């Protein structure tokens, strides 16, 4: 339903 | 044509790994995943956890992205990832990468499926 498409960060 | 999601899974997801191997580890990823084939991609991460738990983190804390919107979401927990950056004397088509393991929350942007 709702993925990851972008990285934004760590931490 | 790729999706972006698709694209995401390509290049941060390594779940076969609980942590980068050795000092080579970037550099070689970078290649697999086919990242470094007609530029060298400066940055990027692969994070060591399982698909699911990455899916997960879209349910989890709502952040602002860097670029402002509020489609981010921060994972609870702190989850396994390996940081690449490109060497500073690296230089296409030789990419070069030092590769940095740490354990950090991750934050990604989220849509539909």
């Amino acid at each position: 339903p709702y993925v990851p498409v972008h990285y934004d960060a760590s931490v | 044509k790729e999706t972006a999601a698709a694209k995401f899974e390509r290049q941060h997801m390594d779940s076969s790994t609980s942590a980068a191997s050795s000092s080579n580890y970037c550099n070689q990823m970078m290649k697999s995943r086919n990242l470094t084939k007609d530029r060298c991609k400066p940055v990027n991460t692969f994070v060591h956890e399982s698909l699911a738990d990455v899916q997960a983190v879209c349910s989890q804390k709502n952040v602002a992205c860097k670029n402002g919107q509020t489609n981010c979401y921060q994972s609870y927990s702190t989850m396994s990832i390996t940081d690449c950056r490109e060497t500073g004397s690296s230089k296409y088509p030789n990419c070069a990468y030092k590769t940095t393991q740490a354990n950090k929350h991750i934050i990604v942007a989220c849509e539909g499926n």
